């Protein structure tokens, strides 16, 4: 048998002494069916008044069911599990794959001896003056703390031996599922994945028969896995009159879990019918954009499309383009515009920000995932030109980087428009502002704001100030604020003032602006 | 083993470990294999919940790198720095981290050395280990290796009475003031001598430090031909702000010559009582400002601005205003350059004052913890923040 993991109860707290509830003769009788056979089994060992210690069975023909919260409670932590799950697009192609269910896995593995008397627990005596019979674990209890992890981390040093004997096939653990998988003739395969059930077999495991198995296409988690291929399981639109503000949520969620293999979806005009919205039943009426949109989803939809699996000897490419303002649409490929995965972008950064910016995040956002998924960085194709980039870049005070990268033209190219004076201009007129200004040639004007907020007053002079000038002008402020903004050159922000001025600045010849105690 | 423990009450680290290239895990794994055999380390099971992060430097030889500073943190004290160390011609580090691949480590903090080899795409459980002896890069292993260390060197100590040697960490500070090629060849007998004993590679390109050299980048004003409009109100604005610092500095001049909504570009002529107040600020400014104290028991901060063009200039201070010393270097991207500078200035706090500092760093985290270990190569790691640099007060550290 496996060697065994030495658990521990949480520092100071002690043993599950938990009082069992009532239960029903009928449930008594089943019970000690089923106990009786653990034990004849080695599973639980009839033990005695020695040990203090008590967990809570009922019963759900009749089925056991053994409430370890308080064990559970009381069980040191362990290394858990894993929550990162594999990506398709990370998977490489294979030629077959054989899934096995351990079952009863838990139920084969070994439990700590000088644990298993904290297991215990108690199966009530029908009859009144008469006692009853009293038992622990020698196994995994399932439902228990630490049934997974050392089930798992056994199964693995199991599986191992095996592994670095049959390098031509992967294994991949998750849960009680068993995935093998190789590019072997079906006919080797076959006879692998049935020695791999008898070296299980000689260390405890039971798996099913290659007439119980499961193979090809798989529908885990959201996706269809076929041998050569993946994709997200089939998603339907509905096509309802009258949509909730709760129907709206979920087919926005849908939406975008499709982002991940169509590419184009896009849920603007949906996502905007969730504004001021007052209960999750609310109904809200299409506009003629959301209907738009849905309409096109729609489409898209109805196209099977489907992602191809990670060829570990060719390189990924990642390609990004500017689906609206704030909006980016990326593709992972190896092979010419022949997908691995496919992806959004909209994340917004501050308040203010550029595309400049903005695409540079995409990219660390997109490097970031390939690591993850594919142990390394693509090599990317973006609509910057190197000297676009090379200029916002030495100008910001942040320190940036963009891993190795191509320009490809490819509309809308990410642009600057515009770049503050570095040195006060010359002729042009130069204004003091404060909610007003005072210029070198007399102008002044001043503007009582309502609502405004102290900052808000500081744009305002300034956005006044562009407003009034000619092509070319010169502003001094104070506002450390209204200059750090304007200074970061932006080019898109949630707020409207800050837009105005944007444009006025597009729209000038030459811009300097100063700052001033 | 020399029985440690954790600080009073705290439990064992629990870091998560981020994403590693393909490259980094491979190497990961032929090392750690390595260790294993050599019964350095040694794999482990679930009933250990801790963790640490591990990462691979950079010969062609991969150097393994685990981020023990949240385990340093909880790691308990343990019960000297040579201010004369600093003062030395040329300084050489020298990596001894595996003088400690000999001293078991006390079996019972084991389990909290735990760190995990990760896997791409969740493929795999990830290869999880602890260690059987002293850990490059912990906090107990100078101590505890302390003695059987001063044993080794009382003997060179003696021969060459006219070397400093500093050890921090996996570092050794071999200083003098012998000529360049003596101070070589007498590392060298160092090397040598370390050897005898048991098992020292080279550190910042085997090339050395010259703390003696090392100097403060005081505060500089505009000096310039014609003064505009501008430049005064430039120049008032970084007069003004330092004067935080030196009281002694006065604007009441140069800030009449900006009486009235005048023109940016209009050329100001500098009236005498102006021309010399500038003149009194410049030479305030001339030095470091007085009364500026490393106190022991407080943190150590270093703040770094990208100034563009490959120049970054950076200050370390305990108290706002009241630097200990400041800086700049030059020239790679700017994420190399920044881990360079990093690296730069944690050596000096360390020759300087044997500890290292915190750094507020003007970059993005998943930026930063992407690309990092590419150009790292101390055996170290100091503290880091992330933040944003106000615009002015890269304004008033640039140049000449
Ligand atoms: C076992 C290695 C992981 C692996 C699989 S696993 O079955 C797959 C692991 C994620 C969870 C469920 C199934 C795989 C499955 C199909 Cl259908 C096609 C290609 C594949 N290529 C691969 O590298």
């Amino acid at each position: 048998p496996i060697e065994t993991v030495p658990v521990k109860l949480k520092p100071g707290m002690d043993g599950p002494k938990v009082k069992q509830w009532p239960l029903t003769e009928e449930k008594i009788k089943a019970l000690v069916e089923i106990c009786t056979e653990m034990e004849k089994e080695g599973k639980i060992s009839k033990i005695g008044p020695e040990n203090p210690y008590n967990t809570p069975v009922f019963a759900i023909k009749w089925r056991k069911l053994v409430d370890f919260r308080e064990l559970n409670k009381r069980t040191q932590d362990f290394w858990e599990v894993q929550l990162g799950i594999p990506h398709p697009a990370g998977l490489k192609k294979k030629k077959s794959v054989t899934v096995l269910d351990v079952g009863d896995a838990y139920f084969s593995v070994p439990l700590d001896e000088d644990f298993r008397k904290y297991t215990a627990f108690t199966i009530p005596s029908i009859n009144n003056e008469t006692p009853g019979i009293r038992y622990q674990y020698n196994v995994l209890p399932q439902g228990w703390k630490g049934s997974p992890a050392i089930f798992q981390s056994s199964m693995t040093k199991i599986l191992e031996p095996f592994r670095k004997q049959n390098p031509d096939i992967v294994i991949y653990q998750y849960m009680d599922d068993l995935y093998v998988g190789s590019d072997l003739e079906i006919g080797q395969h076959r006879t692998k994945i049935e020695e791999l059930r008898q070296h299980l077999l000689r260390w405890g495991l039971t798996t099913p028969d290659k007439k119980h198995q499961k193979e090809p296409p798989f529908l885990w988690m959201g996706y269809e896995l076929h041998p050569d291929k993946w994709t997200v399981q089939p998603i339907v639109l509905p096509e309802k009159d009258s949509w909730t503000v709760n129907d709206i949520q979920k087919l926005v969620g849908k939406l975008n879990w499709a982002s991940q293999i169509y590419p184009g979806i896009k849920v603007r005009q949906l996502c905007k019918l969730l504004r001021g919205t007052k209960a999750l039943t609310e109904v809200i009426p299409l506009t003629e954009e959301a209907e738009l949109e849905l309409a096109e989803n729609r489409e898209i939809l109805k196209e099977p499309v489907h992602g191809v699996y990670y060829d570990p000897s060719k390189d990924l490419i990642a390609e990004i383009q500017k689906q609206g303002q704030g909006q980016w649409t990326y593709q992972i490929y190896q092979e010419p515009f022949k997908n691995l995965k496919t992806g959004k972008y909209a994340r917004m950064r501050g308040a203010h920000t550029n595309d400049v910016k903005q695409l540079t995040e995409a990219v660390q956002k997109i490097t970031t995932e390939s690591i993850v998924i594919w142990g390394k960085t693509p090599k990317f194709k973006l609509p910057i030109q190197k000297e676009t980039w090379e200029t916002w870049w030495t100008e910001y005070w942040q320190a940036t980087w963009i891993p190795e990268w191509e320009f490809v033209n490819t509309p809308p190219l990410v642009k600057l428009w515009y770049q503050l004076e570095k040195e006060p201009i010359v002729g042009a007129e130069t204004f003091y502002v404060d909610a007003g200004y005072v210029t070198n040639r007399g102008r002044q004007k001043v503007v009582t704001l309502t609502d405004t907020t102290n900052q808000k007053t500081e744009l305002q002079a300034i956005y006044l100030a562009l407003q009034d000038s000619g092509l070319e002008v010169n502003i001094v402020t104070d506002s450390q604020y209204a200059l750090g903004i304007i200074q970061a050159q932006p080019d898109q922000s949630e707020s409207e003032l800050v837009n105005q001025i944007i444009e006025q600045l597009i729209k000038k010849e030459k811009v300097y602006l100063a700052w001033v105690p | 083993t020399v029985p440690v423990k954790l600080k009073p009450g705290m439990d064992g680290p629990k870091v998560k470990q981020w994403p590693l290239t393909e490259e980094k895990i491979k190497a990961l794994v032929e090392i750690c294999t390595e260790m294993e055999k050599e019964g350095k380390i040694s794999k482990i099971g679930p009933e250990n919940p801790y963790n640490t992060p591990v990462f691979a430097i950079k010969s062609t030889k991969w150097r393994k790198l685990v981020d023990f500073r949240e385990l340093n943190k909880r790691t308990q004290d343990f019960w000297p720095h040579p201010a004369g160390l600093k003062k030395k011609k040329s300084v050489t580090v020298l990596d001894v981290g595996d003088a400690y691949f000999s001293v078991p480590l006390d079996e019972d903090f084991r389990k909290y050395t735990a760190f995990t080899i990760p896997s791409i795409n969740n493929e795999t459980p990830g290869i999880r280990y602890q260690y059987n002896v002293l850990p490059q890069g912990w906090k107990g292993s100078p101590a505890i290796f302390q003695s059987s260390m001063t044993k080794i060197l009382e003997p060179f100590r003696k021969q060459n009475p006219d070397i400093v040697i500093y050890q921090y960490m996996d570092d050794l500070y071999v200083g003098s003031d012998l000529e360049i090629g003596q101070h070589r060849t007498k590392i060298e007998e160092l090397r040598q001598h370390l050897l005898r004993w048991g098992l020292p590679p080279f550190l910042w390109m085997g090339y050395e430090l010259h703390p003696d050299k090392w100097t403060v980048q005081p505060i500089v004003l505009p000096e310039k031909d014609s003064w505009t409009v501008n430049d005064i109100q430039k120049l008032v604005g970084k007069l003004n702000w330092a004067s935080q610092i030196y009281p002694g500095i006065k604007v009441r001049q140069l800030c009449k010559l900006l009486r009235g909504t005048k023109a940016l570009t209009e050329v100001i002529p500098l009236t005498e009582e102006a021309e010399l107040e500038l003149a009194e600020n410049r030479e305030i400014l001339k030095e470091p400002v007085h009364g500026v104290y490393y106190d022991p028991s407080k943190d150590l901060i270093a703040e770094i601005q990208k100034q563009g063009q490959g120049q970054w200039t950076y200050q370390i201070y305990q108290e706002p205003f009241k630097n200990l010393k400041t800086g700049k270097y030059a020239r790679t991207n700017d994420v190399k350059q920044l881990t360079e500078a990093v690296q730069k200035i944690t050596t000096e706090s360390i020759v300087i004052w044997g500890k290292t500092p915190k750094f507020k760093l003007p970059i993005q985290k998943e930026t930063w913890e992407t690309w990092w270990t590419e150009y790292w190569q101390a055996t170290w790691i100091p503290e880091w923040e992330f933040v944003n640099t106000p615009p002015l007060v890269k304004l008033w550290y640039q140049l000449e």
